[PDB]
RNA sequence: AGUAGUAACAAG
């Protein structure tokens, strides 16, 4: 008898099951050495679907960048990047018409989140890139250094505290014909500097074989890239076909929302088709121009001020730098020996060590390459630009009512920037299939390429999107993996109350089950009573406060009363998570236990601040 | 970097928190059954010293009792 | 908020073409209507340009290729289905407070030892430096019984053995590229692709002898509140229905032992950054008398934790108990050098048998990552229970009923899970639940690339043959290219060939 | 030590009878002690043989 | 040797 689980799908439907095709209980794959190969072979691969284009020089700073817009048409299915910007500002009219007044009051927002914006938005972030130590720190400390560095060159306007305010210094320091470092930096250097994008390799990602490269930008357009992805929310916002930025519930409801209006008109004489497909090389296929366009016509009739701040991102991203990494390491086998090259020298350096796939993208680089950073002017790097991208696509998504198509077939359904589900409905398969070659060619003239390996069309009834499965009205949430739920590391009331909260707010977000919250529970009493050495006074297991915690459960007469880090029981519950302990199980305590667990004179002291809220040694 | 593990190794040890001098005096240094509950070694950076989670316990189980009434009052969103 | 000259002039060179200044694009923008440029776009295009739909038929899909090449090998941290374990009844007092003196204990509680002998060398490798080693291990115990102050831990002298089989001294000088610019052999690192493997027998009886019930209770789990709410109630059937089956698995067992051994030796490597130390294998399980007892499976020797980043490798050599002779399956030993250690005594029905007992000792690498998520395998335990109750969960939505009593109640087998020659075998809840945490413990265990690939490519294959099996008419638009996708991640892990072959045979069994 | 370990209903001890000939705090003292000596084996780097 | 997989660890 061999056991088969993937024969249970036999019986069962594999959307009820799909849970056992996400194997995300093993260690995701790191990455060992540097991205220098994978940001080459992104770069060649981005500039191969432009081959087309125009190749201009730079004068500011010299670099060759490509121009692939308004380029010759596709004549295969192969990628390409040539975008018609009529046809861009075509869709973005048609869909201002069917949607009237959203870009007015998504400016109108905008600029009132501008105007009351602070400085500190940009301490919050991921790790950031440092230009002046030319490294990855983090946004703090960059905000910090970037602002002693422009306090030592005079320039001090932002001291106000208004974001408008820095962007402004960051406006006048690019005029500077010197610059200084707490190492003289002259214009052009600076300038070069300011566009440099650091590239590594992204660790921890699932669903891929092979590693791929992620880029991050300086601290100059952070300020820009928050006002931009701040007004494509807005615009968002009022869009139902988006799929971002609504939870997990929202989504379900749109999913729900989207099939019943499709199938509340069909009738027995029409037919319905539902796709699901993702699209392929999406970073490296958005022009930055095509953004600068899009905004241009958003931000019609507007102060000049707002729509230049808008249109500064989009001009900065279309001559941005990209970083090479680290280098490369070379070993001797006779000798012995193990050297690293930095990446500023594969500027110069001999074909014979390496083979021959990296001695070809290094000559294929090498045109592209100067100072050690490498132009790449066509396409997004990772993912600065998503909900842009988003109203992009759904642009196109709006475009398939049958007051445009003016035929018997008609499209709608949802996208997530890279996911994407449609559903098209016609009389007959014929149309069905001129209905989907329509939205092929529309989308391949914007610069939108659909995966035809990952896109499968079947009848409607059962699709997914953005990890949700949709079945006869059925939705699964399985986009997202369970946290270790373990002790968090700071004392005890706090890790009691932080894992608390992290258990309801995934039951209440990621649909956690009960049964599975309840197991969860149990395993983060266990990992807490473990760590902390907090084991009921009525165990027979032996520790250092063993005796202590048997003479506090001998000298009590309420044993619910105690916290569960003095040996108490453990009352939490499903109906309870949203509850302190302390307050819980407040009206079980004893008069002196609870007169001395929260005395004010207590040492320990300089979630309720009890004696349990102690500080620990560096 | 992870602290989970730097708790763990924390707590091994024999005197993980850290407290004011006063605690010399309103516990004793050692326990009915001879545990050591507080070191008279100074801490590096201020005059704090050294306290066990014995201590904690002991506090917990016997020490000055008051009255303490304001905490359901004072802290509302909690309670 | 004006632009300045050099902006101006980047802004000038981030133009579309035929656009001379950002004002001349701008009023061009401001003044633009929409006239029929999409369908003149759409004309000029050729007819190459076009999505087909092909269909989905019943004869359209055909089985995975698997790779050829030399039998798979094990590629584990430790053994899971030849582990012999020498137990002791630890009593209600005395607590584990320290595992050195639980493993000298659970030594001496056997006397069947003879002088070790190498029945299968290793290729690849020095044979004598591990027979040395494993004298040593004895050796280095007998000095902590007349040692004037008994010690926690012990650290291994660095004898010359264990230099070889640990990897000291073996990475080559860090020299500057100025110093050996002319080197005639001076070339980067081999990026060479993983040698193909073809699949073996071995793991098919791993899985199986995975999900089969045991005499012991490896996992104790604490109390919750009260229940309320009936959802709590469900709940709570539902966990307890859950564990009170599942608590006896051997998945369990592993699930312990990996937590313990990463544990360890994350600890040691920690404190111990420049020492041999020596880290015994051991697990604690309850009896069904209702008494402690302690298991030992071996000794693990760790050489240098100098690590600075998450993927650095720290090089140990295990060596584990075991009573299944190496050469009835030599392929799966590859990498593992094999001696004879004693003769156990077994008693059973038939009387007294006397087993010859065998010392796998091989040399093994981890890295911080794979130790930090070793020691959280009990989460396959949370995982597995939300494979089950969301799919029972489904089975309420489409029945409007809560279906928890419906299906643990039900005293008849009623899922497909195994396959045998006369046809697919039938199983109770139980076996499912079974099933599925052994699943989730070897993912967890064999955790590679190349399964979390294939695993993704697969899913829409699966999801494809539902939609043909609900006469929905699929489509597809490259079928070609998603089989060369999946067919990509199949390289040499056992696992994934072993998903794979399942995958060919649920495709096979579908459509009959 | 794990006998010593199996009791649980310790006390702050008190001299009851005194000696009649004898300085009776000394003895008390010594109790105390035995007490501590026991502790400092738990903490002790190397578990000896003999106190 | 071994870990590992498109480049690295096997101390600096
Ligand atoms: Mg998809």
């Amino acid at each position: 008898m061999d056991v088969n689980p993937t024969l249970l799908f036999l019986k069962v439907p594999v959307q009820n099951a799909i849970s056992t095709t996400f194997p995300y209980t093993g260690d995701p794959p790191y990455s060992h050495g540097t991205g220098t190969g994978y940001t080459m072979d992104t770069v060649n691969r981005t500039h191969k679907y432009s081959e087309k284009g125009k190749w201009t020089t730079n004068t500011e700073t010299g670099a060759p960048q490509l121009n692939p817009i308004d380029g010759p048409l596709p004549e295969d299915n192969e990628p390409s990047g040539y975008a018609q910007t009529d046809c861009v500002l075509e869709a973005m009219a048609f869909l201002e018409e069917s949607h009237p007044g959203i870009f007015e009051n998504s400016c109108l927002e905008t600029m009132e989140i501008v105007q009351q914006t602070r400085v500190d938005k940009l301490t919050q972030g991921r790790q950031t890139y440092d230009w002046t130590l030319n490294r990855n720190q983090p946004a703090a400390t960059a905000l910090a250094n970037t602002i002693e560095v422009f306090r030592s060159n005079g320039l001090t306007a932002n001291e106000s505290g208004r974001l408008i305010d820095f962007l402004k210094d960051v406006m006048d320091s690019m005029d500077k014909e010197e610059m200084e470092i707490t190492q003289r930096l002259n214009k052009r250097s600076y300038l070069i500097r300011a566009l440099t994008l650091n590239t590594m390799t992204k660790d921890a990602e699932r669903g891929k074989l092979k590693r791929r490269a992620i880029a991050t930008p300086g601290m100059q357009i952070r300020g820009f890239v928050y006002f931009v992805e701040a007004l494509a929310r807005s615009i968002c916002e009022k869009l139902e076909q988006s799929g971002l930025p609504v939870g997990g519930n929202e989504k379900k409801a749109k999913l729900a929302n989207v099939v019943r209006k499709m199938m509340t008109n069909s009738q027995d004489t029409e037919l319905s088709f539902t796709i699901t497909g993702d699209n392929t090389k999406w970073n490296e296929n958005q022009n930055p121009r095509m953004f600068l366009a899009m905004i241009t016509y958003i931000t019609r009739n507007q102060p000049e001020w707002f729509r230049n701040v808008l249109s500064i991102a989009p001009i900065m991203f279309s001559n941005k730098m990209a970083r090479l990494g680290k280098g490369y390491m070379f070993e001797s086998k006779s000798m012995k020996l193990r050297t690293q090259v930095p990446a500023e020298m594969l500027a110069n350096i001999d074909l014979k060590y390496f083979n021959k796939s990296t001695r070809e993208k290094i000559e294929k680089i090498r045109p592209l390459l100067i100072d050690g950073t490498a132009s790449l002017s066509p396409g997004m790097m990772m993912g600065m630009f998503n909900m842009l991208s988003t109203v992009l696509g759904v642009s196109i998504l709006n475009l398939g009512q049958k007051k445009y198509t003016k035929t018997t077939y008609w499209w709608d359904g949802l996208q997530s920037s890279d996911d994407f589900a449609l559903i098209v409905n016609a009389p007959n398969h014929e149309g069905i299939q001129a209905g989907v070659d329509r939205f092929y060619r529309t989308c391949k003239l914007v610069g939108i390429n659909m995966s035809k390996k990952k896109s499968y069309i079947n009848r409607t009834g059962t699709f997914e999107f953005t990890s949700f499965f949709y079945r006869y009205g059925f939705v699964a949430n399985f986009s997202m993996e369970l946290p270790s739920f373990g002790v968090s590391g700071i004392n005890e009331s706090a890790d009691m109350s932080v894992g608390v909260t992290v258990i309801k707010n995934n039951m209440i977000n990621n649909d956690l089950g009960p049964a599975t919250a309840q197991m969860a529970l149990q395993l983060f009493i266990k990992d807490y009573r473990y760590t902390y050495r907090c084991h009921r006074g009525d165990t027979q297991i032996q520790t250092r406060r063993a005796f202590e915690l048997k003479k506090l459960w001998e000298q009590t007469r309420s044993k619910a009363g105690l916290l569960v880090s003095d040996g108490g029981p453990n009352l939490y519950n499903i109906r309870n998570l949203h509850i302190p302990e302390v307050c819980l199980k407040w009206e079980l305590m004893d008069e002196d236990y609870q007169g001395r667990l929260c005395n004010p004179m207590n040492p320990f002291v300089s979630a309720v601040a009890t004696t349990h809220s102690w500080i620990p040694k560096r | 970097k992870n602290p989970a593990l730097r708790m763990k190794w924390m707590m091994a040890m024999k005197y993980p928190i850290t407290a004011d001098k006063r605690i010399m005096e309103m516990i004793p240094e050692r326990n009915e059954q001879g545990q050591t509950l507080w070191s008279k070694t100074n801490d590096a950076g201020s005059d704090r010293v050294m306290v066990s989670p014995l201590a904690v316990t002991w506090w917990n189980r016997n020490g000055p009792t008051t009255s303490t009434v304001h905490y359901p009052k004072v802290y509302k969103t909690y309670f | 908020f004006e632009i300045t000259g050099t902006m101006r002039r980047l802004a000038d060179q981030s133009l579309p073409p035929n656009f001379s200044s950002l004002e001349n694009f701008r009023a061009y923008v401001d003044g633009f209507e929409p006239n029929g440029c999409i369908e003149g776009k759409l004309s000029q295009m050729s007819k190459e340009v076009n999505a087909r739909i092909e269909p989905f038929l019943r004869t359209t899909p055909r089985p995975l290729r698997l790779p050829d090449g030399p039998p798979c090998s094990q590629r584990s941290k430790f053994l899971l289905m030849d582990a012999l374990k020498l137990s002791i009844e630890d009593p209600s007092h005395e607590g584990e407070g320290i595992p050195l003196y639980d493993a000298i204990k659970c030594m001496k509680t056997f006397f069947g030892w003879k002088e070790p002998n190498i029945i299968k060398p290793h290729e690849k490798g020095i044979n004598p430096n591990y027979l040395l080693t494993w004298k040593q291990v004895l050796a280095e115990l007998q000095d902590i019984e007349n040692e004037e102050k008994i010690p926690r831990t012990k650290n291994m002298k660095k004898t010359s053995q264990l230099k070889w089989a640990l990897g000291e001294n073996m990475a080559p000088e860090k020299v500057d590229f100025e110093d050996c610019k002319d080197v005639n052999d001076l070339k980067q690192y081999d990026s060479d692709e993983p040698e193909p493997r073809s699949l073996a027998c071995w793991i098919q009886s791993e899985f199986n002898k995975a999900c089969e019930l045991t005499d012991s209770s490896w996992v104790e789990l604490d109390e919750i509140g009260e229940d309320v709410a009936p959802i709590e109630h469900i709940a709570s059937m539902r966990r307890n229905y859950f564990t009170a089956e599942v608590s006896h698995c051997r998945a369990t067992e592993y699930i312990m032992k990996g937590v313990y051994i990463n544990t360890a030796l994350l600890n040691a490597s920690c404190a111990a950054m420049d020492d041999f130390q020596l880290i015994p294998m051991i697990s604690k399980c309850r009896t069904k008398e209702g008494r402690r007892k302690t298991n030992l499976y071996g000794f693990i020797i760790k050489g240098r934790s100098h690590l600075r980043n998450d993927t650095d490798v720290v090089n140990f050599v295990s060596m584990e108990f075991s009573l299944t002779d190496p050469r009835l399956e030599p392929h799966k030993w590859e990498k593992y050098c094999v001696l004879e250690i004693g003769d156990m005594l077994l008693r059973t029905a038939v009387g007294q048998v006397s087993r010859p007992m065998f010392l796998y000792v091989r040399t093994n690498g981890t890295s911080k990552i794979k130790m930090k998520w070793g020691m959280e395998m009990r989460r396959c335990l949370l995982q597995s229970l939300q494979q089950i109750e969301s799919m029972i969960e489904a089975e309420s939505s489409v029945k409007e009923k809560d279906l928890t009593k419906e299906f643990f109640e039900n005293k008849s087998e009623t899922w497909p899970i195994g396959e045998s020659p006369k046809g697919v075998e039938e199983g109770s809840i139980g076996k499912v639940c079974r099933t599925l945490l052994a699943k989730s413990v070897f993912n967890s265990l064999y955790a590679s690339p190349q399964l979390e690939g294939f695993s993704a490519e697969s899913r829409k294959l699966l999801l494809i043959v539902q939609a043909l099996r609900d006469n929905l008419e699929p489509g597809t638009f490259d079928l070609e290219g998603l089989y060369e996708a999946i067919e990509e991640c199949l390289i040499n892990d056992p696992w994934v060939l072993l998903n794979a072959s399942w995958f060919n045979s649920f495709l096979t069994h579908a459509l009959r």
